[PDB]
RNA sequence: AGCUUUGCGCAGUGGCAGUAUCGUAGCCAAUGAGGUCUAUCCGAGGCGCGAUUAUUGCUAAU
């Protein structure tokens, strides 16, 4: 959580989206003190080095940057948004919402899976990519 | 080892964890053997049957290697038993430790 | 009774709790190990 | 009988050495000091050359009562002590305290189990005036060996200053006495100096690695034992090499102040703390980026063989086809859902059986086949 | 005069293997690398890192 780079004001996050062309910008909007946000801000730690080639991770505190709450619906405790060449890459999950991952997960392989899928679908020039796993359930049984 | 131990009757019939009889047929034979006794279901005098079903707890872990070698040298020559007990003594390796 | 050839006993059969729990756990680990397995693979494991 | 009379001259020589060493405790408070070390080393060599024959006599005489114990207790002095303690009747092995001071508990239990199944017969009283006499003189010779051991250990601060500092005077004495003298071991390669006093310990139904194999006094020295068990062998080789480097110096009596010994110790410690140094910083390389559209590739005999290995063999491609509306008996009971499809099926396919291919034959690696060659 | 042995070069023909080749102004190493059999014997390289389509080029299509 605290290890990943942080953005303090509204201009910085827009620049971070704009200051990159050949990777994917994975922004974790939320509160790093949240139990939910801290659950996945360590998954994003454990893979930050691995996905350096095609992904950069910035963290944003919505209280510190109250400029994207209304436009991108920042009201779930934790949100993940993928951007490619200044274009929000929609991703189709099993959940109804197809613009964000509003839940914190647990496995360090699936997040790299999703990031690499987003990169693969963004090099082609798509706007909506399809995740490999289905999140209409939790596969618990 | 198994071929020789079958050619020469090493294991007695009562030791059949897995014999030519499949486990269900083992159950059937065991029940029929209980029934086939002379007066198994008779209690006029006041006699009684009792039946114990247990397992040697931690039998595998509590096998001392040297004692196992001594027992094994009885049935097989010394070299093969020594090979067995040396093979048992070996480094176990997980992902890291 | 082999000596007399008469129905003298009665063996009621049942599946113990250990076997039922083992089968349920087997079905559970079939179901949870279905991240990408085809439907045919899952059903083949189930039938087996 | 003959051995006891033979040791009489050795006993007189040992008494003379005892008188000299007692005087050495007074003279050090024309017959120089070094000769009192050289003749003492010769005397301890002779008492060992008598201990071996008396141990052989004990084994020969006691094989009538218990013919298997020598194969279970390899060490000589251990054998003498064990035959002295057990006696003719072997019922003195259960919860016996003095057996424990000689034998490992595992070998205690193996010799007890063997004592249960003994084909040997009891010995007469005549056998008990020979074996016990031999055991008593064996313990006396061991006491003499230790009583000259302490003296040699004390005097290697002077006789071999370079060798006595790398390993310590105690193990220095243990490796110079058994080698036949400093001159003898100076002619000895370091590989052989490793195996000085290397007991051929009888593995008690264990892996040969568990009971240190090919281990000598140098492997039991204080310097090597300070290291973790994995590095000890690698440390044993190096320490024995520097030990013989110092031994060749001490044989001709150079660097008596220990300059070469200190240099060798410095080299040993440098190698040791280089081995124990923590691993360096290793960068975690990132995963490769997802690939682009197309890339040019080469093609030839290598690509042809790759296409042959990974190509769809006709038996493989025939198995993928799975017919239609044709129930078949479930082959491979242990795992159903494994149907061969048209392979061996009356639905369709070739009249002749699909012949097996040879390109798909399993093959072993080059390095693994190299291991096979060396192992055989 | 030929015959012939061995090493190192230049080419030629052919076979074989691509879970392997290669680097070492990194370290250690016959003053011993490394040791499972057989150890008073054995006895040459090993380790760590980097390159990689498990050596590397062109030509050739798409």
């Amino acid at each position: 959580s605290y290890m990943l780079p942080h953005l303090h004001n509204g201009w910085q996050v827009d620049q971070a989206i704009l200051s990159e062309e050949d990777r994917v910008v994975v922004i974790r909007f939320g509160h790093d003190w949240d139990p939910t946000c801290m659950k996945m801000d360590e998954v994003l730690y454990s893979i930050a080095e691995k996905v350096k080639n095609f992904a950069v991770i910035y963290l944003v505190d919505i209280t510190e940057v109250p400029d994207f709450n209304k436009m991108y619906e920042l009201y779930d405790p934790c949100t993940v948004m993928f951007f490619f060449r200044n274009k929000h890459i929609m991703i189709d999950l099993g959940t109804g919402n197809n613009n964000k991952i509003n839940w914190a997960m647990e496995d360090k392989q699936e997040m790299v899976d999703i990031i690499e899928t987003v990169y693969r679908g963004a090099r082609k020039g798509r706007g909506l990519v399809v995740s490999p796993k289905d999140y209409s359930t939790k596969y618990r049984y | 080892l198994w071929y020789e131990a079958d050619k020469r009757r090493l294991f007695p019939p009562w030791i059949k964890p897995a014999d030519t009889e499949p486990p269900p047929l083992l159950v059937y034979k065991w029940c029929q053997g209980i029934n086939n006794l002379q007066d198994v279901w008779e209690t006029s005098e006041g006699e009684c049957n009792v039946m114990l079903e247990s397992r040697f707890e931690k039998m595998y872990e509590k096998i001392d290697l040297t004692l196992l070698n001594r027992l094994l040298r009885l049935i097989v020559d010394h070299n093969i038993a020594d090979y067995m007990t040396a093979k048992n003594n070996v480094v176990i390796n997980y992902k890291d430790m | 009774n082999e000596v007399t050839k008469e129905r003298t006993a009665q063996c009621f059969l049942r599946v113990d709790d250990e076997s039922m729990q083992r089968f349920h756990n087997r079905v559970r680990q079939i179901l949870m190990a279905s991240g990408s397995t085809t439907f045919t693979k899952i059903v083949n494991k189930w039938n087996t | 009988a003959k051995l006891w009379d033979s040791k009489m001259f050795a006993e007189i020589m040992m008494k003379i050495e005892e008188y000299i060493s007692k005087q050495a405790k007074a003279s050090e408070v024309a017959a120089p000091e070094y000769r009192v070390i050289v003749d003492a080393n010769n005397l301890t060599v002779e008492i060992e050359n008598e201990l071996n024959i008396i141990h052989k006599f004990i084994r020969d005489k006691y094989s009538k009562r218990f013919p298997e114990l020598e194969s279970l207790v390899p060490n000589a002095l251990d054998y003498i002590r064990t035959v002295k303690e057990l006696g003719n009747s072997l019922d003195k092995c259960k919860n016996n305290e003095n057996l424990q001071q000689i034998l490992t508990n595992a070998t205690i239990m193996v010799v007890s189990v063997t004592a249960s199944t003994t084909q040997g017969q009891q010995l007469s009283e005549e056998e008990l005036e020979r074996l016990e006499e031999a055991c008593d003189m064996a313990l006396e010779l061991n006491a003499s060996k230790h009583r000259i051991y302490e003296y040699v250990e004390s005097r290697m601060s002077f006789i071999a200053p370079n060798l006595s500092i790398i390993i310590g005077a105690s193990t220095a004495a243990k490796i110079m006495g058994v080698a036949g003298g400093l001159t003898n071991l100076s002619k000895m390669p370091a590989c052989n100096i490793m195996l000085l006093g290397a007991q051929r310990k009888t593995l008690s139904g264990f892996s040969s690695t568990s009971v240190l194999p090919h281990t000598g006094y140098i492997y039991h020295s204080d310097i090597v034992q300070s290291l973790p068990p994995d590095l000890r062998r690698k440390a044993a080789r190096l320490v024995a090499a520097k030990c013989t480097l110092a031994a060749r110096v001490d044989s001709f009596h150079e660097s008596t102040e220990g300059k070469v010994g200190y240099e060798l110790k410095d080299e040993i410690e440098r190698k040791f703390d280089k081995w124990q140094e923590p691993p360096p910083v290793k960068q975690v390389k990132p995963l490769p980026a997802p690939l682009d559209g197309q890339r040019k590739k080469r093609g030839g005999r290598r690509y042809r063989k790759m296409k042959e290995r990974l190509g769809l063999t006709e038996i493989r491609k025939q198995a993928n086809r799975m017919s239609f509306g044709e129930i078949e008996e479930d082959a491979y009971q242990e795992d159903l859902g494994f149907s061969l499809g048209h392979l061996g099926k009356s639905g369709s396919g070739r009249v002749r059986q699909t012949q097996v291919n040879e390109a798909t034959k399993a093959r072993i690696s080059k390095t693994l086949q190299r291991t096979l060659q060396k192992q055989s």
